[PDB]
């Protein structure tokens, strides 16, 4: 399981999704850098939205994460290729690759 | 101990380094960073040359 | 707890003040119509 998000340069939706399913309905950057991965990695992936639409954010009254960063701690996502920024808060609950 | 190399503004000796005694001999921009970390994770250093 | 550290300094800004210093601090440098100096003569 691959967990992305919707972005104007990143994850596009092609034109005529419809009459293609699977990995065909979506096209761009962040598509073709989960290819080079999976070139000296051995695993299947699948183009799988966040249902949220959020990057994640810890909420102050519930203490509890969302979107990408939630379903990486809570055990539903494997990998996030996304554009995810680096920081103090993200590094103390999952792993970060290099830059 | 610290392990360093002399190059330019990150590491290089203080003036009169002859009458200079520890980390009171070196002076930089890494000099600031190692001061810096030391006192965050909390340990005493002693810096050397490679 | 270094690695941390590490982002600890540059969010807050430590680094970024300090690399100020040790370059520009300690330093030592630092219309387009006809002049009056090409008729001036
Ligand atoms: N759309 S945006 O204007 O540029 C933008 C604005 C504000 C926050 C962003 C963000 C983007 N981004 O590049 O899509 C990614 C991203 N990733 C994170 O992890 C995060 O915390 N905040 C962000």
């Amino acid at each position: 399981v691959v967990t992305t998000i919707l972005e104007s340069p990143y994850v596009m939706m092609k034109k005529n999704h419809e009459m293609l399913e699977g990995n065909e309905r979506y096209e761009g950057y962040c598509v073709d850098l989960a290819a080079e991965i999976a070139k000296h990695c051995g695993f299947k992936y699948k183009l799988t939205i966040v249902g949220d639409g959020k990057y994640g954010a810890r909420d102050a009254d519930t203490k509890i994460w969302n979107g990408m960063v939630g379903e990486l701690v809570y055990g539903k996502a494997d990998i996030a290729i996304a554009p995810l920024t680096i920081t103090l808060v993200r590094e103390e609950v999952i792993d970060f690759s290099k830059p | 101990i610290v392990t360093t190399i002399l190059e330019d503004p990150y590491v290089m000796l203080k003036k009169n380094a002859n009458q200079f005694e520890g980390n009171d001999r070196y002076e930089g921009y890494c000099v600031e960073l190692a001061a810096e970390i030391a006192k965050h994770v909390g340990y005493s250093y002693r810096l050397e040359i490679v | 707890p270094v690695n941390l550290a590490v982002l600890k300094l540059s969010e807050q800004g430590v680094l970024d003040k300090l690399k100020s210093k040790w370059w520009y601090d300690k330093g030592e440098c630092g219309t387009s119509a006809l002049s009056l100096s090409n008729v001036a003569g």
